[PDB]
Protein backbone atom coordinates (compact mmCIF):
# COMPACT_ATOMS: atom_id res chain seq x y z
CA UNK A 1 0.00 0.00 0.00
CA UNK A 2 2.60 2.72 -1.27
CA UNK A 3 1.38 4.15 -4.78
CA UNK A 4 -1.74 5.36 -3.53
CA UNK A 5 -2.11 5.76 -7.51
CA UNK A 6 -2.52 1.78 -7.39
CA UNK A 7 -5.44 1.90 -4.72
CA UNK A 8 -8.99 2.20 -5.19
CA UNK A 9 -12.09 1.62 -3.27
CA UNK A 10 -14.94 0.59 -5.58
CA UNK A 11 -18.20 -0.20 -3.49
CA UNK A 12 -17.12 -3.54 -2.67
CA UNK A 13 -13.95 -3.13 -1.11
CA UNK A 14 -10.37 -1.76 -1.46
CA UNK A 15 -8.74 -2.71 -4.81
CA UNK A 16 -4.83 -2.51 -5.75
CA UNK A 17 -3.96 -2.23 -9.17
CA UNK A 18 -0.86 -2.37 -10.82
CA UNK A 19 1.57 -0.36 -12.55
CA UNK A 20 2.22 -1.52 -15.90
CA UNK A 21 4.82 0.07 -19.33
CA UNK A 22 2.92 1.05 -22.40
CA UNK A 23 5.70 1.76 -24.99
CA UNK A 24 5.32 5.64 -24.19
CA UNK A 25 4.60 5.30 -20.24
CA UNK A 26 3.13 3.98 -17.75
CA UNK A 27 -0.37 2.94 -17.05
CA UNK A 28 -3.03 1.97 -13.55
CA UNK A 29 -4.35 -1.82 -14.46
CA UNK A 30 -6.83 -3.36 -12.20
CA UNK A 31 -7.35 -6.82 -13.41
CA UNK A 32 -9.64 -9.44 -12.20
CA UNK A 33 -11.64 -7.71 -10.55
CA UNK A 34 -14.82 -9.63 -9.96
CA UNK A 35 -18.43 -8.23 -10.62
CA UNK A 36 -20.93 -11.12 -10.07
CA UNK A 37 -20.70 -14.12 -7.40
CA UNK A 38 -19.26 -17.23 -9.44
CA UNK A 39 -22.26 -18.17 -11.67
CA UNK A 40 -20.98 -22.16 -10.43
CA UNK A 41 -22.97 -24.64 -8.92
CA UNK A 42 -26.85 -23.89 -8.74
CA UNK A 43 -26.35 -20.66 -10.50
CA UNK A 44 -25.50 -22.43 -13.35
CA UNK A 45 -27.44 -21.34 -16.80
CA UNK A 46 -28.71 -18.55 -14.16
CA UNK A 47 -28.81 -14.44 -14.32
CA UNK A 48 -25.58 -13.26 -12.54
CA UNK A 49 -25.73 -11.95 -8.84
CA UNK A 50 -23.77 -8.96 -7.51
CA UNK A 51 -20.37 -10.01 -5.82
CA UNK A 52 -21.45 -9.68 -1.94
CA UNK A 53 -18.52 -6.93 -0.58
CA UNK A 54 -15.44 -8.11 0.66
CA UNK A 55 -13.19 -7.07 3.57
CA UNK A 56 -9.45 -6.04 2.89
CA UNK A 57 -7.51 -5.23 0.04
CA UNK A 58 -8.11 -7.46 -2.88
CA UNK A 59 -5.20 -8.16 -5.24
CA UNK A 60 -6.19 -6.94 -9.21
CA UNK A 61 -2.88 -7.35 -10.86
CA UNK A 62 -3.63 -9.91 -12.71
CA UNK A 63 -6.01 -11.21 -15.17
CA UNK A 64 -8.38 -13.97 -13.84
CA UNK A 65 -9.50 -17.21 -15.07
CA UNK A 66 -11.36 -17.45 -18.76
CA UNK A 67 -14.98 -18.59 -18.84
CA UNK A 68 -15.56 -22.56 -19.48
CA UNK A 69 -15.13 -23.01 -23.01
CA UNK A 70 -14.02 -24.87 -26.61
CA UNK A 71 -10.71 -24.23 -27.89
CA UNK A 72 -10.11 -24.09 -31.58
CA UNK A 73 -6.98 -26.74 -32.03
CA UNK A 74 -7.80 -27.08 -35.85
CA UNK A 75 -4.29 -25.71 -36.66
CA UNK A 76 -1.62 -26.73 -33.80
CA UNK A 77 1.09 -24.31 -33.00
CA UNK A 78 -0.57 -21.65 -36.16
CA UNK A 79 -0.65 -18.52 -34.62
CA UNK A 80 -3.77 -17.57 -36.66
CA UNK A 81 -6.35 -19.80 -34.33
CA UNK A 82 -3.99 -19.63 -31.18
CA UNK A 83 -3.62 -16.07 -31.24
CA UNK A 84 -7.77 -16.84 -30.07
CA UNK A 85 -7.23 -19.45 -27.57
CA UNK A 86 -7.98 -18.73 -23.94
CA UNK A 87 -4.60 -17.55 -22.29
CA UNK A 88 -5.43 -18.31 -18.45
CA UNK A 89 -7.15 -21.35 -16.89
CA UNK A 90 -10.81 -21.96 -17.87
CA UNK A 91 -13.55 -21.72 -14.88
CA UNK A 92 -16.82 -21.42 -14.40
CA UNK A 93 -15.62 -18.66 -12.35
CA UNK A 94 -14.60 -16.30 -14.26
CA UNK A 95 -17.27 -13.15 -14.09
CA UNK A 96 -14.40 -10.81 -13.70
CA UNK A 97 -13.66 -7.49 -15.35
CA UNK A 98 -10.45 -5.32 -16.60
CA UNK A 99 -9.90 -1.40 -16.04
CA UNK A 100 -7.22 0.42 -17.45
CA UNK A 101 -6.34 3.97 -17.03
CA UNK A 102 -3.38 6.06 -17.86
CA UNK A 103 -1.01 6.87 -15.10
CA UNK A 104 -0.84 8.86 -13.24
CA UNK A 105 -5.16 9.13 -11.99
CA UNK A 106 -7.23 11.47 -14.57
CA UNK A 107 -7.70 14.86 -12.59
CA UNK A 108 -11.59 15.16 -14.76
CA UNK A 109 -14.38 12.48 -15.88
CA UNK A 110 -12.95 10.76 -18.64
CA UNK A 111 -14.76 9.17 -21.36
CA UNK A 112 -14.83 5.41 -21.01
CA UNK A 113 -14.66 2.74 -23.57
CA UNK A 114 -15.80 -0.81 -22.73
CA UNK A 115 -15.40 -3.83 -24.80
CA UNK A 116 -17.26 -6.71 -25.54
CA UNK A 117 -15.10 -10.18 -27.13
CA UNK A 118 -15.99 -11.75 -30.09
CA UNK A 119 -15.95 -15.73 -30.65
CA UNK A 120 -18.71 -16.79 -31.81
CA UNK A 121 -20.91 -17.22 -28.33
CA UNK A 122 -18.99 -19.85 -27.83
CA UNK A 123 -15.36 -18.86 -26.89
CA UNK A 124 -13.21 -15.38 -25.81
CA UNK A 125 -11.84 -13.57 -23.23
CA UNK A 126 -11.34 -10.10 -22.21
CA UNK A 127 -7.45 -11.27 -21.50
CA UNK A 128 -6.25 -11.95 -24.41
CA UNK A 129 -2.89 -9.71 -26.02
CA UNK A 130 -5.09 -8.42 -28.83
CA UNK A 131 -7.82 -6.50 -26.18
CA UNK A 132 -4.21 -5.27 -24.13
CA UNK A 133 -5.99 -1.39 -23.08
CA UNK A 134 -2.48 -0.55 -21.97
CA UNK A 135 -1.87 1.36 -25.67
CA UNK A 136 -5.34 3.45 -25.47
CA UNK A 137 -4.43 4.63 -22.21
CA UNK A 138 -1.17 5.83 -21.95
CA UNK A 139 -1.23 7.35 -25.81
CA UNK A 140 -5.22 8.16 -25.55
CA UNK A 141 -6.03 9.18 -21.70
CA UNK A 142 -8.55 6.57 -22.55
CA UNK A 143 -10.26 5.07 -19.53
CA UNK A 144 -10.84 1.27 -21.20
CA UNK A 145 -12.98 -1.68 -19.55
CA UNK A 146 -13.17 -5.29 -20.65
CA UNK A 147 -15.10 -7.98 -18.85
CA UNK A 148 -15.55 -11.62 -19.15
CA UNK A 149 -18.90 -13.01 -19.76
CA UNK A 150 -20.18 -16.57 -20.13
CA UNK A 151 -19.88 -18.94 -23.51
CA UNK A 152 -21.31 -21.48 -24.79
CA UNK A 153 -23.61 -23.70 -23.09
CA UNK A 154 -22.90 -21.72 -19.81
CA UNK A 155 -23.66 -18.37 -21.03
CA UNK A 156 -26.26 -19.60 -23.63
CA UNK A 157 -28.52 -22.74 -22.97
CA UNK A 158 -31.57 -22.13 -23.09
CA UNK A 159 -35.33 -23.72 -22.08
CA UNK A 160 -37.39 -20.12 -22.64
CA UNK A 161 -40.06 -20.04 -20.01
CA UNK A 162 -38.57 -21.75 -17.03
CA UNK A 163 -36.73 -19.91 -14.03
CA UNK A 164 -33.93 -22.08 -13.77
CA UNK A 165 -32.53 -22.04 -17.19
CA UNK A 166 -34.03 -18.79 -18.94
CA UNK A 167 -31.13 -17.83 -21.90
CA UNK A 168 -29.14 -15.04 -22.60
CA UNK A 169 -27.57 -14.80 -19.22
CA UNK A 170 -24.36 -14.34 -21.29
CA UNK A 171 -25.78 -11.21 -21.71
CA UNK A 172 -26.80 -10.24 -18.77
CA UNK A 173 -23.18 -11.06 -17.57
CA UNK A 174 -22.49 -8.10 -19.91
CA UNK A 175 -24.66 -5.73 -18.35
CA UNK A 176 -24.13 -6.41 -14.94
CA UNK A 177 -20.25 -5.02 -15.66
CA UNK A 178 -22.25 -2.16 -17.35
CA UNK A 179 -23.64 -1.78 -14.26
CA UNK A 180 -20.74 -2.39 -12.49
CA UNK A 181 -19.06 0.42 -14.45
CA UNK A 182 -22.04 2.70 -13.91
CA UNK A 183 -21.64 2.87 -9.76
CA UNK A 184 -18.45 2.57 -9.80
CA UNK A 185 -16.09 3.91 -12.62
CA UNK A 186 -16.03 7.61 -10.91
CA UNK A 187 -13.07 6.12 -7.99
CA UNK A 188 -10.85 5.50 -11.23
CA UNK A 189 -11.89 8.38 -12.88
CA UNK A 190 -13.99 7.66 -15.75
CA UNK A 191 -16.73 9.61 -16.76
CA UNK A 192 -19.69 7.60 -16.14
CA UNK A 193 -21.71 9.68 -18.37
CA UNK A 194 -19.79 8.89 -21.18
CA UNK A 195 -19.79 5.42 -21.85
CA UNK A 196 -19.19 3.95 -25.28
CA UNK A 197 -19.28 -0.14 -25.94
CA UNK A 198 -17.81 -1.22 -28.69
CA UNK A 199 -16.87 -5.12 -29.80
CA UNK A 200 -16.05 -7.30 -32.56
CA UNK A 201 -18.05 -10.28 -34.05
CA UNK A 202 -20.20 -11.95 -31.37
CA UNK A 203 -19.16 -8.32 -29.42
CA UNK A 204 -20.59 -6.31 -31.83
CA UNK A 205 -23.66 -8.49 -31.76
CA UNK A 206 -23.62 -8.11 -28.08
CA UNK A 207 -23.41 -4.89 -28.53
CA UNK A 208 -26.10 -4.37 -30.36
CA UNK A 209 -28.35 -6.23 -28.11
CA UNK A 210 -27.54 -3.92 -25.28
CA UNK A 211 -28.85 -1.10 -27.61
CA UNK A 212 -31.82 -2.91 -28.27
CA UNK A 213 -32.80 -4.02 -25.16
CA UNK A 214 -33.95 -0.92 -23.10
CA UNK A 215 -32.27 -2.35 -19.41
CA UNK A 216 -29.30 -1.58 -21.20
CA UNK A 217 -29.58 0.85 -23.13
CA UNK A 218 -29.65 3.58 -19.91
CA UNK A 219 -26.04 2.19 -19.06
CA UNK A 220 -24.37 3.48 -22.42
CA UNK A 221 -24.49 6.41 -24.46
CA UNK A 222 -22.63 5.28 -27.94
CA UNK A 223 -21.82 2.39 -29.40
CA UNK A 224 -19.33 0.63 -31.80
CA UNK A 225 -20.17 -3.37 -33.94
CA UNK A 226 -17.40 -3.88 -35.92
CA UNK A 227 -17.70 -7.34 -38.09
CA UNK A 228 -21.08 -8.07 -36.31
CA UNK A 229 -24.66 -7.35 -35.50
CA UNK A 230 -27.73 -8.66 -33.48
CA UNK A 231 -29.72 -8.74 -36.11
CA UNK A 232 -28.40 -11.83 -38.82
CA UNK A 233 -28.42 -15.31 -39.54
CA UNK A 234 -26.27 -16.29 -36.26
CA UNK A 235 -26.56 -14.14 -33.57
CA UNK A 236 -29.99 -15.22 -32.16
CA UNK A 237 -32.20 -18.59 -32.62
CA UNK A 238 -35.46 -18.82 -31.81
CA UNK A 239 -37.06 -19.92 -28.48
CA UNK A 240 -38.20 -22.97 -30.65
CA UNK A 241 -34.64 -23.80 -31.69
CA UNK A 242 -33.19 -22.96 -28.16
CA UNK A 243 -35.16 -25.24 -26.22
CA UNK A 244 -34.31 -27.74 -29.02
CA UNK A 245 -30.68 -27.65 -28.59
CA UNK A 246 -30.85 -27.42 -24.92
CA UNK A 247 -33.00 -30.11 -24.63
CA UNK A 248 -31.07 -32.36 -27.37
CA UNK A 249 -27.49 -31.40 -25.32
CA UNK A 250 -29.20 -32.80 -22.33
CA UNK A 251 -30.09 -35.84 -23.65
CA UNK A 252 -26.33 -36.75 -25.17
CA UNK A 253 -25.53 -35.77 -22.10
CA UNK A 254 -27.60 -38.50 -20.14
CA UNK A 255 -30.28 -35.70 -18.94
CA UNK A 256 -31.83 -38.25 -18.96
CA UNK A 257 -37.59 -37.16 -20.94
CA UNK A 258 -37.76 -34.07 -19.04
CA UNK A 259 -39.41 -31.51 -18.03
CA UNK A 260 -38.09 -28.10 -17.88
CA UNK A 261 -36.50 -28.24 -13.68
CA UNK A 262 -35.64 -31.92 -13.12
CA UNK A 263 -33.88 -30.92 -16.86
CA UNK A 264 -31.66 -28.34 -15.76
CA UNK A 265 -31.05 -29.57 -12.31
CA UNK A 266 -29.55 -32.83 -14.06
CA UNK A 267 -27.39 -30.66 -15.93
CA UNK A 268 -26.08 -29.30 -13.37
CA UNK A 269 -24.78 -32.03 -12.24
CA UNK A 270 -22.68 -32.75 -15.58
CA UNK A 271 -19.00 -31.85 -15.48
CA UNK A 272 -18.20 -28.61 -17.55
CA UNK A 273 -16.05 -30.62 -19.94
CA UNK A 274 -18.83 -32.51 -20.98
CA UNK A 275 -21.54 -29.96 -21.51
CA UNK A 276 -18.35 -28.38 -23.99
CA UNK A 277 -17.68 -31.87 -25.37
CA UNK A 278 -21.53 -31.75 -26.84
CA UNK A 279 -21.62 -28.45 -27.58
CA UNK A 280 -20.89 -28.72 -31.50
CA UNK A 281 -23.46 -31.78 -32.23
CA UNK A 282 -26.68 -29.53 -31.50
CA UNK A 283 -26.50 -27.46 -35.02
CA UNK A 284 -29.11 -28.18 -37.41
CA UNK A 285 -27.72 -28.14 -40.80
CA UNK A 286 -24.36 -29.18 -41.79
CA UNK A 287 -22.68 -25.80 -42.06
CA UNK A 288 -20.07 -22.90 -41.07
CA UNK A 289 -20.62 -20.08 -39.04
CA UNK A 290 -22.93 -21.48 -36.96
CA UNK A 291 -22.73 -21.99 -33.08
CA UNK A 292 -24.58 -23.88 -30.87
CA UNK A 293 -25.64 -21.35 -28.17
CA UNK A 294 -26.13 -17.97 -28.52
CA UNK A 295 -28.92 -15.78 -27.66
CA UNK A 296 -32.24 -16.75 -28.33
CA UNK A 297 -35.16 -13.99 -28.78
CA UNK A 298 -37.26 -14.44 -25.60
CA UNK A 299 -39.28 -11.82 -25.77
CA UNK A 300 -37.99 -10.77 -22.10
CA UNK A 301 -33.98 -9.71 -22.66
CA UNK A 302 -35.43 -9.06 -26.45
CA UNK A 303 -38.93 -7.95 -27.21
CA UNK A 304 -39.51 -9.20 -30.23
CA UNK A 305 -36.34 -10.50 -32.95
CA UNK A 306 -33.64 -8.13 -33.37
CA UNK A 307 -35.51 -7.60 -37.07
CA UNK A 308 -38.72 -6.49 -35.93
CA UNK A 309 -36.71 -4.25 -32.91
CA UNK A 310 -34.40 -2.32 -35.62
CA UNK A 311 -37.54 -1.85 -38.55
CA UNK A 312 -39.87 0.20 -35.10
CA UNK A 313 -37.22 1.36 -32.56
CA UNK A 314 -36.39 4.76 -32.21
CA UNK A 315 -32.50 5.47 -32.43
CA UNK A 316 -33.26 9.53 -32.77
CA UNK A 317 -30.75 9.63 -29.30
CA UNK A 318 -28.00 6.97 -30.85
CA UNK A 319 -24.38 7.47 -32.12
CA UNK A 320 -23.16 4.79 -34.07
CA UNK A 321 -20.09 3.66 -35.57
CA UNK A 322 -20.51 0.08 -37.53
CA UNK A 323 -18.18 -1.63 -40.43
CA UNK A 324 -16.46 -4.59 -41.59
CA UNK A 325 -13.17 -6.35 -42.90
CA UNK A 326 -12.27 -6.60 -46.91
CA UNK A 327 -12.64 -10.26 -46.50
CA UNK A 328 -14.97 -11.03 -43.99
CA UNK A 329 -15.54 -14.82 -44.66
CA UNK A 330 -11.87 -16.03 -45.94
CA UNK A 331 -11.28 -18.09 -42.44
CA UNK A 332 -14.60 -19.70 -42.04
CA UNK A 333 -14.41 -21.60 -45.18
CA UNK A 334 -11.43 -23.71 -43.96
CA UNK A 335 -13.77 -24.96 -40.88
CA UNK A 336 -15.42 -27.45 -43.12
CA UNK A 337 -16.06 -26.51 -46.80
CA UNK A 338 -14.82 -29.10 -49.04
CA UNK A 339 -11.79 -27.43 -50.71
CA UNK A 340 -10.49 -24.95 -48.77
CA UNK A 341 -7.46 -25.63 -46.52
CA UNK A 342 -5.00 -22.75 -45.27
CA UNK A 343 -2.06 -24.50 -46.46
CA UNK A 344 -3.06 -24.32 -50.33
CA UNK A 345 -4.25 -22.17 -52.62
CA UNK A 346 -7.50 -23.22 -51.98
CA UNK A 347 -8.66 -23.63 -55.72
CA UNK A 348 -12.01 -24.73 -56.12
CA UNK A 349 -13.94 -26.38 -58.80
CA UNK A 350 -17.61 -25.04 -59.63
CA UNK A 351 -18.63 -28.32 -58.63
CA UNK A 352 -17.17 -27.56 -54.64
CA UNK A 353 -18.62 -24.37 -55.40
CA UNK A 354 -22.01 -25.79 -55.98
CA UNK A 355 -21.43 -27.71 -52.51
CA UNK A 356 -19.77 -25.01 -50.64
CA UNK A 357 -23.07 -22.74 -50.90
CA UNK A 358 -25.59 -25.12 -49.06
CA UNK A 359 -22.51 -25.20 -45.96
CA UNK A 360 -22.21 -21.88 -46.17
CA UNK A 361 -25.53 -20.75 -46.34
CA UNK A 362 -26.91 -23.34 -44.23
CA UNK A 363 -30.61 -22.52 -43.74
CA UNK A 364 -31.13 -21.46 -47.41
CA UNK A 365 -34.07 -23.74 -49.65
CA UNK A 366 -32.72 -25.50 -52.59
CA UNK A 367 -34.66 -22.36 -54.40
CA UNK A 368 -32.44 -20.15 -52.03
CA UNK A 369 -29.07 -21.92 -52.87
CA UNK A 370 -29.82 -21.97 -56.20
CA UNK A 371 -30.66 -17.92 -56.41
CA UNK A 372 -27.44 -17.68 -54.69
CA UNK A 373 -25.33 -19.48 -57.17
CA UNK A 374 -27.28 -17.08 -59.72
CA UNK A 375 -26.01 -13.91 -58.17
CA UNK A 376 -22.21 -15.00 -57.87
CA UNK A 377 -21.10 -16.93 -60.48
CA UNK A 378 -19.60 -14.74 -62.79
CA UNK A 379 -21.28 -16.02 -66.85
CA UNK A 380 -18.25 -15.05 -68.70
CA UNK A 381 -16.14 -17.07 -66.58
CA UNK A 382 -17.97 -19.69 -64.65
CA UNK A 383 -15.58 -22.18 -63.86
CA UNK A 384 -12.59 -20.53 -63.41
CA UNK A 385 -11.21 -22.04 -59.74
CA UNK A 386 -9.61 -18.92 -58.36
CA UNK A 387 -13.52 -17.03 -59.35
CA UNK A 388 -15.12 -19.60 -57.32
CA UNK A 389 -13.04 -19.26 -54.39
CA UNK A 390 -13.33 -15.89 -53.86
CA UNK A 391 -16.98 -16.35 -54.99
CA UNK A 392 -17.22 -18.47 -52.19
CA UNK A 393 -15.31 -15.76 -49.46
CA UNK A 394 -17.78 -13.46 -50.45
CA UNK A 395 -20.94 -15.32 -50.36
CA UNK A 396 -20.12 -15.89 -46.58
CA UNK A 397 -19.19 -12.91 -45.92
CA UNK A 398 -21.70 -11.18 -47.25
CA UNK A 399 -24.41 -13.49 -45.94
CA UNK A 400 -23.20 -13.22 -42.15
CA UNK A 401 -21.54 -9.70 -41.72
CA UNK A 402 -21.90 -7.53 -45.05
CA UNK A 403 -25.01 -7.12 -45.56
CA UNK A 404 -26.67 -7.62 -42.01
CA UNK A 405 -24.90 -4.94 -41.02
CA UNK A 406 -25.49 -2.87 -44.11
CA UNK A 407 -29.13 -3.54 -43.00
CA UNK A 408 -28.26 -2.25 -39.26
CA UNK A 409 -26.54 0.88 -41.01
CA UNK A 410 -29.49 1.31 -43.17
CA UNK A 411 -32.67 1.25 -40.67
CA UNK A 412 -30.45 2.56 -37.74
CA UNK A 413 -29.59 5.80 -40.02
CA UNK A 414 -33.60 5.71 -41.25
CA UNK A 415 -34.83 5.61 -37.84
CA UNK A 416 -33.00 9.57 -36.72
CA UNK A 417 -29.27 7.20 -35.36
CA UNK A 418 -26.36 9.13 -36.38
CA UNK A 419 -24.35 6.28 -38.34
CA UNK A 420 -20.66 6.51 -39.32
CA UNK A 421 -19.64 3.85 -41.39
CA UNK A 422 -16.29 2.36 -43.06
CA UNK A 423 -14.83 -1.22 -44.33
CA UNK A 424 -10.97 -2.02 -42.93
CA UNK A 425 -8.85 -3.13 -46.34
CA UNK A 426 -5.23 -2.96 -44.68
CA UNK A 427 -3.66 -6.56 -44.40
CA UNK A 428 -1.41 -6.74 -41.23
CA UNK A 429 2.65 -7.69 -42.47
CA UNK A 430 2.41 -10.06 -39.91
CA UNK A 431 -0.45 -11.73 -41.04
CA UNK A 432 0.24 -15.83 -40.90
CA UNK A 433 -3.17 -16.75 -42.68
CA UNK A 434 -2.91 -17.20 -46.27
CA UNK A 435 -2.66 -14.12 -48.62
CA UNK A 436 -5.66 -15.31 -50.16
CA UNK A 437 -7.77 -14.77 -47.31
CA UNK A 438 -6.55 -11.27 -47.69
CA UNK A 439 -8.09 -9.43 -44.53
CA UNK A 440 -9.40 -11.82 -42.50
CA UNK A 441 -12.45 -11.70 -39.74
CA UNK A 442 -11.25 -10.14 -36.84
CA UNK A 443 -8.40 -8.38 -37.76
CA UNK A 444 -8.78 -4.61 -37.35
CA UNK A 445 -8.80 -5.25 -33.29
CA UNK A 446 -4.92 -5.10 -32.89
CA UNK A 447 -4.90 -2.29 -34.75
CA UNK A 448 -7.50 -0.30 -33.70
CA UNK A 449 -6.33 -1.17 -29.99
CA UNK A 450 -2.75 0.23 -30.67
CA UNK A 451 -0.24 -3.20 -30.51
CA UNK A 452 1.52 -1.68 -33.91
CA UNK A 453 2.42 0.95 -30.96
CA UNK A 454 4.79 -1.62 -29.28
CA UNK A 455 7.97 -1.35 -30.75
CA UNK A 456 8.53 -4.99 -29.69
CA UNK A 457 6.05 -6.38 -32.37
CA UNK A 458 6.94 -6.64 -35.68
CA UNK A 459 5.28 -3.93 -37.54
CA UNK A 460 6.09 -1.43 -40.51
CA UNK A 461 6.53 2.30 -39.14
CA UNK A 462 3.11 2.73 -41.98
CA UNK A 463 1.15 0.45 -39.73
CA UNK A 464 2.22 2.27 -36.39
CA UNK A 465 1.48 5.63 -37.62
CA UNK A 466 -2.08 3.92 -39.48
CA UNK A 467 -2.42 2.67 -35.82
CA UNK A 468 -3.08 5.82 -34.37
CA UNK A 469 -5.04 7.57 -36.31
CA UNK A 470 -7.68 4.34 -35.75
CA UNK A 471 -7.11 4.85 -32.04
CA UNK A 472 -7.95 8.48 -32.66
CA UNK A 473 -11.16 8.09 -34.50
CA UNK A 474 -12.31 5.64 -31.96
CA UNK A 475 -11.48 7.70 -29.01
CA UNK A 476 -12.91 11.01 -30.83
CA UNK A 477 -16.14 9.10 -31.58
CA UNK A 478 -15.78 7.51 -28.16
CA UNK A 479 -15.71 11.16 -26.76
CA UNK A 480 -17.71 13.20 -29.20
CA UNK A 481 -19.78 10.87 -31.33
CA UNK A 482 -18.22 12.14 -34.26
CA UNK A 483 -14.47 10.33 -35.77
CA UNK A 484 -13.07 14.04 -36.47
CA UNK A 485 -11.48 16.62 -35.14
CA UNK A 486 -12.10 19.30 -32.11
CA UNK A 487 -10.29 22.27 -34.37
CA UNK A 488 -7.69 21.36 -37.16
CA UNK A 489 -10.07 21.33 -39.94
CA UNK A 490 -8.69 17.39 -41.06
CA UNK A 491 -9.01 18.50 -45.11
CA UNK A 492 -10.48 14.31 -45.45
CA UNK A 493 -14.13 14.27 -43.83
CA UNK A 494 -15.99 11.22 -42.51
CA UNK A 495 -19.32 12.16 -43.41
CA UNK A 496 -22.00 9.59 -41.70
CA UNK A 497 -23.84 7.20 -43.60
CA UNK A 498 -27.20 7.96 -44.99
CA UNK A 499 -29.75 6.23 -46.34
CA UNK A 500 -29.46 8.79 -49.05
CA UNK A 501 -25.74 9.06 -49.92
CA UNK A 502 -24.80 5.82 -48.42
CA UNK A 503 -21.70 6.87 -47.87
CA UNK A 504 -19.13 5.00 -45.63
CA UNK A 505 -14.91 5.33 -45.72
CA UNK A 506 -12.05 2.96 -46.47
CA UNK A 507 -10.05 2.61 -43.53
CA UNK A 508 -6.43 1.50 -44.82
CA UNK A 509 -2.94 3.46 -45.28
CA UNK A 510 -3.73 5.63 -47.81
CA UNK A 511 -5.63 8.42 -46.66
CA UNK A 512 -9.57 7.96 -46.20
CA UNK A 513 -11.65 7.89 -49.10
CA UNK A 514 -15.37 8.61 -49.12
CA UNK A 515 -17.56 5.53 -51.25
CA UNK A 516 -21.44 5.27 -51.63
CA UNK A 517 -23.42 2.36 -51.43
CA UNK A 518 -21.69 -0.38 -49.30
CA UNK A 519 -21.98 -3.64 -51.11
CA UNK A 520 -25.71 -1.77 -53.07
CA UNK A 521 -26.74 -4.46 -55.56
CA UNK A 522 -25.51 -7.49 -53.54
CA UNK A 523 -27.04 -6.98 -49.94
CA UNK A 524 -30.31 -5.64 -52.02
CA UNK A 525 -30.37 -9.58 -52.94
CA UNK A 526 -29.40 -10.48 -49.04
CA UNK A 527 -31.93 -8.23 -47.08
CA UNK A 528 -34.63 -7.79 -49.65
CA UNK A 529 -34.86 -10.63 -51.95
CA UNK A 530 -34.13 -13.63 -50.51
CA UNK A 531 -35.99 -13.01 -47.26
CA UNK A 532 -39.27 -13.28 -49.30
CA UNK A 533 -38.19 -16.81 -50.98
CA UNK A 534 -38.04 -18.46 -47.60
CA UNK A 535 -41.55 -17.88 -46.45
CA UNK B 1 6.98 -40.51 -32.33
CA UNK B 2 6.01 -36.98 -30.84
CA UNK B 3 2.73 -36.22 -31.24
CA UNK B 4 -0.15 -33.54 -30.16
CA UNK B 5 -2.30 -33.98 -27.61
CA UNK B 6 -5.57 -31.97 -26.12
CA UNK B 7 -9.22 -32.18 -25.45
CA UNK B 8 -12.03 -29.87 -26.43
CA UNK B 9 -10.99 -27.41 -23.60
CA UNK B 10 -7.26 -27.48 -23.96
CA UNK B 11 -4.58 -26.37 -26.27
CA UNK B 12 -2.24 -28.35 -28.41
CA UNK B 13 0.74 -29.44 -26.47
CA UNK B 14 3.17 -32.06 -27.58
CA UNK B 15 3.85 -35.18 -26.11
CA UNK B 16 6.02 -38.49 -26.60
CA UNK B 17 3.68 -41.07 -27.47
CA UNK B 18 5.99 -43.58 -27.79
CA UNK B 19 5.74 -46.22 -30.40
CA UNK B 20 1.58 -46.15 -30.70
CA UNK B 21 -0.17 -44.81 -33.74
CA UNK B 22 -1.47 -41.06 -32.87
CA UNK B 23 -5.22 -39.70 -33.57
CA UNK B 24 -7.38 -36.52 -35.01
CA UNK B 25 -10.25 -36.62 -33.64
CA UNK B 26 -12.61 -33.95 -35.27
CA UNK B 27 -16.57 -33.15 -35.95
CA UNK B 28 -17.01 -35.36 -39.22
CA UNK B 29 -19.34 -33.21 -41.15
CA UNK B 30 -19.31 -29.29 -41.29
CA UNK B 31 -18.20 -27.53 -38.91
CA UNK B 32 -15.61 -29.40 -38.94
CA UNK B 33 -14.09 -28.80 -35.58
CA UNK B 34 -10.96 -30.94 -33.98
CA UNK B 35 -12.63 -32.21 -30.98
CA UNK B 36 -9.40 -34.07 -29.83
CA UNK B 37 -6.23 -35.19 -29.99
CA UNK B 38 -3.60 -37.88 -28.18
CA UNK B 39 -2.01 -41.08 -28.29
CA UNK B 40 -3.28 -44.13 -29.83
CA UNK B 41 -5.80 -44.93 -32.34
CA UNK B 42 -9.80 -44.84 -30.75
CA UNK B 43 -12.36 -46.06 -33.13
CA UNK B 44 -14.47 -43.19 -35.43
CA UNK B 45 -17.92 -42.42 -34.68
CA UNK B 46 -19.43 -41.68 -38.17
CA UNK B 47 -20.30 -38.60 -36.28
CA UNK B 48 -16.78 -37.94 -35.16
CA UNK B 49 -13.86 -38.33 -37.74
CA UNK B 50 -10.70 -40.14 -36.31
CA UNK B 51 -8.03 -40.29 -38.49
CA UNK B 52 -4.45 -42.29 -37.14
CA UNK B 53 -0.75 -41.99 -38.27
CA UNK B 54 2.31 -43.67 -37.12
CA UNK B 55 5.30 -41.20 -38.19
CA UNK B 56 6.56 -38.55 -38.44
CA UNK B 57 6.19 -36.64 -35.38
CA UNK B 58 3.35 -34.32 -35.00
CA UNK B 59 1.97 -36.42 -37.66
CA UNK B 60 -1.87 -36.16 -36.27
CA UNK B 61 -2.17 -32.32 -37.04
C1 LIG C 1 -5.84 -28.16 -50.29
O1 LIG C 1 -5.69 -29.00 -49.13
C2 LIG C 1 -6.88 -29.75 -48.76
C3 LIG C 1 -6.48 -30.62 -47.55
O2 LIG C 1 -5.07 -30.57 -47.29
C4 LIG C 1 -7.41 -30.60 -49.95
O3 LIG C 1 -8.70 -31.14 -49.62
C5 LIG C 1 -7.51 -29.76 -51.24
O4 LIG C 1 -7.83 -30.61 -52.36
C6 LIG C 1 -6.19 -29.03 -51.50
N1 LIG C 1 -6.28 -28.23 -52.71
C7 LIG C 1 -5.34 -28.35 -53.65
C8 LIG C 1 -4.58 -27.07 -54.01
O5 LIG C 1 -5.08 -29.42 -54.23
Amino acid sequence: REDPQLLVRVRGGQLRGIRLKAPGGPVSAFLGIPFAEPPVGSRRFMPPEPKRPWSGVLDATTFQNVCYQYVDTLYPGFEGTEMWNPNRELSEDCLYLNVWTPYPRPASPTPVLIWIYGGGFYSGAASLDVYDGRFLAQVEGAVLVSMNYRVGTFGFLALPGSREAPGNVGLLDQRLALQWVQENIAAFGGDPMSVTLFGESAGAASVGMHILSLPSRSLFHRAVLQSGTPNGPWATVSAGEARRRATLLARLVGCPGGNDTELIACLRTRPAQDLVDHEWHVLPQESIFRFSFVPVVDGDFLSDTPEALINTGDFQDLQVLVGVVKDEGSYFLVYGVPGFSKDNESLISRAQFLAGVRIGVPQASDLAAEAVVLHYTDWLHPEDPTHLRDAMSAVVGDHNVVCPVAQLAGRLAAQGARVYAYIFEHRASTLTWPLWMGVPHGYEIEFIFGLPLDPSLNYTTEERIFAQRLMKYWTNFARTGDPNDPRDSKSPQWPPYTTAAQQYVSLNLKPLEVRRGLRAQTCAFWNRFLPKLLS
Amino acid sequence: TMCYSHTTTSRAILTNCGENSCYRKSRRHPPKMVLGRGCGCPPGDDNLEVKCCTSPDKCNY
